[PDB]
């Protein structure tokens, strides 16, 4: 019956769900464990570049605390 | 006597029309029609699985013409050619011979199934109940001179289809 | 032969494809249109099978010559075969459509859809019940299904 | 990785777009006591990929003889531009991440119309060219509602940024705020993608095939799937605007969960309306757009000025 | 010819389904000449019929028997009720409603059984024959009828539900395919046609035929004389159909089925298999037919399409003479081309629609 | 809740099925998953069910036998399979299954019944069955 | 280069699906199938045209409601929505909105 047509809807939820997982675990993955920040305003895109200076290897996602300091 | 369709007057009461512009804004009667169709949804299905679901049919039912035997096994048909008389759509060509048992019988019986309308004539008319609509209905050829069917090719339905024939005039041989 | 098995299969997967997604064009001349109708409707209901109607002939697969085939109509049904894309099958339906039934000797009828167009299935019935239609739907199926195009270019 | 990203975003969309035309199939048969396509795999699972097959299996026919460029730019154009509108879609984290998102979609949206004006003209036929003009001009006509409706409900988000929708609506959807535009847009959202009750253009009562009665197999096939991609599309980008979704920014599964059901909510609603009603004349679409919408839009779009400042709810524009 | 989406000039040809019926009526008896018209309207194939026996009837000067009268009043109200809902159901379909297809089919596909019941045909059937009606209705089959008909009314008021009220659905119809009383009148529209622009004429009141006379139902009529009014009154003279069912079902008589006269009804099976009249006047009746009185008649009924007609002449013979069939959608689908005026393609589609045409009876 | 019912008689259709197995299988062959009371089977193989709660066109149904007169029908069935004394109590025709009502026992009546045949080395072909209807002469032997 | 990467893959996947399409079953084995009116109505698309220009010079109001001078800004932005009002308007009333 009417049960029937789920099961071609839940195929079409799975393919629709496997893209954003997608991007969310990617950007996970590439920003090391945290989310892609986000530059709307070239203040965070210096921000990012400040990063990228201070980490060493070049990359914004490793982040220096206080260790750094003296 | 009669009945007028239309022919209302709407309300001009402030409650009324308000309603009616509601009615305009709000869309209520397309959500009618959409509520009315999600009942459908949820309504179970008409369909039935053919072919393993087979549809209703009564024992008048009118389909492949096959031609019957007595008991015994003489085959029913005397060669009155009363068939291709009343036969509305000349789809009977009968030919007869005094057989060597000296009986009357058909040399040749050829009902051209892509003449004939399946009108249930012959069957109402024959004398002896030779030519009988059988019930079955699934006798689709891949070409048309399958079609043409043969005094053989008649009895041999006869023969394949006696069982459920005898019983189908049977229940209706009363009302006739 | 492997190069067999390969070609084998691949004509499997294509008449497959082909049976299970056949596509009628909405064609009816006469009464037979009606049954075809009901064979749509929802007691036997064709879009189980696969089967939709769609009304343009190059996106359509299979023509049913449901009815009666008059002189004047002939040309046009020709024409409408023509501009339908290959694969293409014919079912014929009714008595009228196959031999001309009950109008066989009118002067105003074709004897018979076989003569303007080739038909594969030939479905009896004046009218045929919608039941009769669906097997002989199914029957092209199956024709479809034992068709060995791609064996016989290999077998050349 | 970012090109496992792009193919991720694609190929699962195709997919969907495959198994979308088997669930209309089933629901439209459901709604007309019937049952869809089942003989096909399990439950007709593998209908999409007999359709497909016996698609691409089938003759070529090409009778166009004119600006055969044209009658393959269409096509890809349709299906490129139907992948792309895809892209900047935050859910909730979005591929491409663009500080107006929103116009971007707008004017993909208006580019692909491009899709169905040259396939027509390039076929040179009578149905095809008129219809394509009636396309034309239904597009254009709705895409006015659909940019003011657009600007109106925009104006509480304080940007054309895709991803601060979620954070607006983090409260409160803003089908609350914003019903009116909602119905409308909706609406607009069904001219756009060419949907009964305004599926004009195709038409295939009116019209044999509409633009595409010359185009069969794989073109045919592509327009198909752009204008299923669309419709997801668009009921994404509603469900995005209006249906917001719970987003914790450590699990984003909730949220794609709750966004992807939406979208599925609101595709089953257009193939809903799709079975429901019939089909606007082509002047009557028209006449409900310039002469019935366009006023409530533009009443509705001062408003929306006009509440922020008078109920000092201006947003923040970062 | 289009100017732009406006039909300047709608010319109809016809004459793709005209397959002589006519003609081939004169080499045939009128036993055998019976089935074309069922064959004649596919949708109200057991109207026809009954037209047909009506004019070979009066032709005979004889008079159906009383249960053969309730039992051709009966079906022929379930055949109006089939056609009207295959025209109002067809016409939504044009203009893309599509599910009251379906809705509305599934019933159709139960009155074609209660057809295959009675005669073994779930359509063109030869149940109404000159004389009466070939067999009595098996048993059982009243009672199935009556469940059929208590539910009905919900299917109706589900398809009023989604087309009566709709904004769309009015919009293409409310106005379109207007037509005066006088100019319809003139050109020769019946049933609906002149009933919609508010002329009230019933040939099922007004010169009853059979037993018409002895039902009690309302002529639809209607005020604006457009498509939306004659969708309104097809759908209300489907519902008088019904209460109208009711009644037949109620006061069904006992008796014979067919004309005691075996000069013109063949005699039963037992008693031509016993009695030697009795076969005498079966192999005459089954091989040379029923001489019909000279003479000729213009023999109308209300048929669910409007009025149909056949102008029978008998020449004494067995076979007519000459049979010429009023169909009503001759003149409609002649009407089609002033109704088409100031309006544009999709306005002709549902005009075509409101005019339910069926071109078996056009071209015949 | 009803629910749970629900699930739990789609299990009970899985077990009456045979298991997994043949639950599969029937959906494959048939489309149809449900459970109904085994009427009888004909020599052929084919299978008749009845489930008088399935409304009417469904309480009956036919699976069809996966070998019949010498011809793999485990995929490709037909209507035509349906022996004439179970095709009455198939399409509604009688009430009484042929195992309770056996058809009378005639001696011409097939024994095996032939599926439709067309497409098939055994197809019908038709031909006139009326012998010649003018003799001509037979020239003499002899040169004169 | 992000968005030139999508463009590029999303124009590379489509043309390819159009290849695949137009070439590759076009190889499969055949034969031979042989095989306007000045619309005065097209004001409609100039409307749109000028309509769209109305669209562009809104679009700004987001960003143009974070000004301090909210009262000049709200009396310019409905001063040109109250003009596209009357636009149309005039456009109906004088019979221009003749759709198709
Ligand atoms: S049913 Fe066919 S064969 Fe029999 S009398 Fe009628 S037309 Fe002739
Ligand atoms: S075969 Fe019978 S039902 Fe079919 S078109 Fe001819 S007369 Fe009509």
């Amino acid at each position: 019956m009417w049960f029937e047509i789920l099961p071609g809807i839940a195929v079409m939820a799975a393919c629709l769900f496997i893209p954003g997982m997608a991007t969310a675990h990617i950007h996970k993955f590439t920003n090391g464990g945290k989310e892609k920040r986000v530059a709307h305003f070239s203040y965070q895109w210096n921000l990012m570049e400040r990063d990228r200076c201070i980490s060493g290897v070049n990359r914004y996602h490793v982040t220096k605390g206080l260790e750094n300091i003296d | 006597t009669y009945k007028f369709v239309n022919m209302r007057e709407p309300s001009m009461d402030m409650k009324s029309v308000t309603d009616r512009a509601a009615q305009t804004l709000l869309w209520t009667e397309l959500v009618r029609g959409l509520g009315m169709t999600l009942s459908y949804l949820f309504r179970e299905p008409a369909t039935i699985n053919y072919p393993f679901e087979k549809g209703p049919l009564s024992p008048r039912f009118r389909g492949e013409h096959a031609l019957r035997r007595y008991p015994s096994g003489e085959e029913r048909c005397i060669a009155c050619k009363l068939c291709e008389a009343v036969c509305p759509a000349q789809a009977i060509t009968i030919e007869a011979e005094p057989r060597a048992d000296g009986s009357r019988r058909t040399t040749r019986y050829d009902i051209d199934m892509t003449k004939c309308i399946y009108c249930g004539f012959c069957q109402e008319a024959c004398p002896v109940d030779a030519i009988v609509e059988g019930p079955n209905f699934e006798f689709s050829t891949e070409t048309h001179e399958e079609l043409l069917y043969n005094k053989e090719k008649l009895l041999n339905n006869g023969d394949k289809w006696e069982a459920e024939i005898a019983a189908n005039i049977q229940a209706d041989y009363l009302y006739r | 032969s492997r190069g067999e098995y390969v070609v084998a299969k691949l004509d499997d997967l294509v008449n497959w494809a082909r049976r299970s997604s056949l596509w009628p064009m909405t064609f009816g001349l006469a009464c037979c249109a009606v049954e075809m109708m009901h064979m749509a409707a929802p007691r036997y209901d064709m879009d189980r099978f696969g089967v939709v109607f769609r009304a343009s002939p190059r996106q359509s697969d299979v023509m049913i010559v449901a009815g009666t085939l008059t002189n004047k109509m002939a040309p046009a049904l020709r024409k409408v075969y023509d501009q339908m894309p290959e694969p293409r099958y014919v079912v014929s339906m009714g008595s009228c459509a196959n031999g001309g039934g009950y109008y066989h000797y009118s002067y105003s009828v074709v004897r018979g859809c076989d003569r303007i167009v080739p038909v594969d299935i030939y479905v009896p019935g004046c009218p045929p019940t919608a039941e009769a239609l669906l097997y002989g739907i199914l029957q092209l199926q199956r024709k479809i299904k034992r068709e060995k195009r791609l064996r016989i270019w290999y077998r050349r | 990785m970012f090109m496992i990203n792009i193919l991720s975003l694609i190929i699962p969309i195709l997919l969907a777009v495959a198994f979308l035309t088997l669930v209309e199939r089933k629901v439209l048969g459901y709604m007309q006591l019937r049952k869809g396509p089942n003989v096909v795999g399990p439950y007709g699972l593998l209908q999409p990929i007999a359709d497909a097959l016996k698609l691409f299996t089938k003759e070529p026919l090409r009778p166009a003889t004119s600006s055969i460029s044209m009658f393959i730019i269409a096509p890809i154009l349709a299906l490129s531009l139907a992948l792309t509108m895809w892209v900047p879609l935050p859910m909730p984290y979005p591929l491409i991440n663009m500080n107006l998102g929103v116009l971007f979609m707008l004017a993909m949206s208006s580019l692909a119309v491009y899709s169905i004006l040259w396939s027509g003209w390039a076929s040179n036929s009578k149905y095809a060219l008129i219809g394509a003009l009636r396309a034309v001009a239904q597009t254009i006509s709705y895409e006015v509602t659909l940019a003011i409706i657009l600007l109106s409900v925009l104006l509480m988000n304080g940007s054309y940024t895709l991803s601060t929708l979620i954070t607006t609506q983090e409260h409160i959807w803003m089908i609350f705020t914003s019903w009116p535009l909602a119905m409308m847009w909706f609406i607009s959202t069904l001219a756009e993608t060419n949907r009964a009750p305004f599926d004009l253009t195709e038409g295939e009562s009116e019209l044999v095939s509409g633009f595409n009665v010359e185009y069969a197999a794989g073109p045919f096939a592509m327009f198909f799937m752009a204008e299923y991609a669309n419709i997801i599309m668009m009921n994404a980008f509603t469900a995005i605007l209006f249906l917001g979704a719970s987003h914790d920014p450590h699990t984003p599964e909730l949220y794609t969960i709750n966004f992807v059901l939406k979208t599925l909510a609101l595709t089953i609603t257009f193939l809903w309306i799709r079975a429901s009603y019939p089909r606007f004349r082509y002047d009557q679409l028209m006449h409900l757009l310039w002469k019935s919408f366009l006023p409530l839009t533009l009443a509705l779009c001062m408003w929306h000025i006009s509440l922020p400042i008078m109920t000092a709810s201006i947003p923040p524009q970062s | 010819e289009l100017s732009g989406e406006m039909v300047r000039k709608c010319d109809p040809h016809i004459g793709l389904l005209h397959r002589g019926t006519e003609k081939l009526i004169e080499y045939k008896t009128y036993l055998q000449a019976l089935p074309y018209f069922d064959r004649l309207d596919y949708v109200s194939m057991m109207c026809n019929e009954q037209a047909y026996s009506l004019a070979v009837e009066k032709l005979l000067n004889i008079q159906p028997p009383p249960r053969a009268q309730w039992i051709r009043v009966l079906f022929g109200e379930i055949t109006r009720l089939l056609n009207h809902i295959m025209a109002v159901t067809t016409h939504a379909l044009d203009i893309g409603a599509m599910t009251p297809f379906f809705w509305m089919f599934e019933e159709r596909e139960k009155m074609f059984e209660f057809y295959e019941r009675v005669s073994g045909a779930r359509m063109h059937a030869a149940y109404i024959r000159p004389g009466g009606v070939h067999q009595d209705l098996p048993l059982g089959l009243l009672d199935d009828i009556y469940e059929f008909s208590k539910n009905f009314s919900f299917r109706i008021d589900e398809l009023e539900e989604m087309l009566t009220n709709n904004r769309i659905w009015r919009n293409r119809t409310v106005d379109i395919g207007v037509v005066t009383a006088e100019d319809a009148l003139n050109y020769g529209f019946s049933g609906v046609m002149l009933r919609g622009s508010g002329i009230q004429w019933d040939l099922r009141k007004t010169q009853p035929y059979d037993v018409y006379d002895q039902v009690e139902f309302d002529v639809p009529i209607g005020s604006r004389g457009d498509c939306y009014d004659r969708y309104l009154c097809r759908v209300e003279e489907m519902r008088q159909s019904l209460r109208i069912i009711s009644q037949c079902l109620n006061k069904m008589p006992p008796g014979e089925i067919k004309v005691d006269d075996a000069k013109v009804s063949p005699p039963k099976r037992a008693e031509m298999k016993t009695s030697m009249e009795s076969l005498i006047h079966h192999f005459k009746l089954y091989t040379e037919g029923y001489q019909v009185p000279p003479g000729a008649t213009y023999t109308a009924i209300e048929a669910p399409k409007g009025e149909f007609g056949v102008y029978l002449v008998s020449d004494g013979s067995s076979r007519p003479y000459r049979c010429k069939i009023k169909a009503p959608g001759f003149a409609h689908l002649a009407g089609l081309d002033k109704m088409s005026k100031g309006h544009m393609l999709a306005d002709v589609v549902a005009i075509i629609g409101t005019q339910d045409i069926v071109f078996g009876e056009v071209d015949r | 809740m009803e629910l749970v019912q629900v699930l739990r008689r789609g299990l009970q259709q899985v077990s009456g099925h045979g298991g997994l197995r043949g639950y599969l299988r029937v959906l494959f062959r048939a489309n149809d998953v449900r459970v109904g009371t085994l009427v009888g089977e004909d020599k052929y193989g084919n299978k008749y069910y009845e489930d008088n709660k399935q409304f009417f066109g469904r309480h009956r149904w036919v699976i069809y036998t996966t070998e019949m007169n010498g011809r793999d029908t485990f995929w490709d069935v037909d209507g035509s399979m349906v022996p004439p004394e179970w095709h009455r109590w198939l399409h509604c025709m009688t009430d009484d299954p042929p195992t309770t009502k056996p058809p009378t026992a005639r001696k011409y009546i097939w024994t095996n019944h032939k599926f439709n045949v067309s497409g098939t080395p055994q197809q019908y072909v038709p031909y006139s069955t009326t012998r010649k209807k003018i003799q001509e002469w037979v020239p003499p032997s002899t040169p004169y | 280069m992000n968005i030139m990467l999508t463009l590029l893959t999303n124009v590379t996947l489509a043309s390819l699906l159009v290849l695949i399409a137009f070439w590759l079953p076009q190889l499969n084995a055949y034969s031979e199938k042989t095989s306007p009116f000045s619309m005065k109505f097209f004001l409609v698309a100039i409307t749109f045209l000028l309509f769209d220009l109305e669209i562009a010079l809104l679009l700004p109001l987001p960003w143009a409601s974070q000004t301090n001078n909210l009262k000049t800004m709200l009396t310019m932005a409905l001063f040109l929505l109250i003009l596209l009002a009357a636009s149309l308007a005039y456009e109906w009333t004088q019979k221009g909105l003749e759709w198709a």
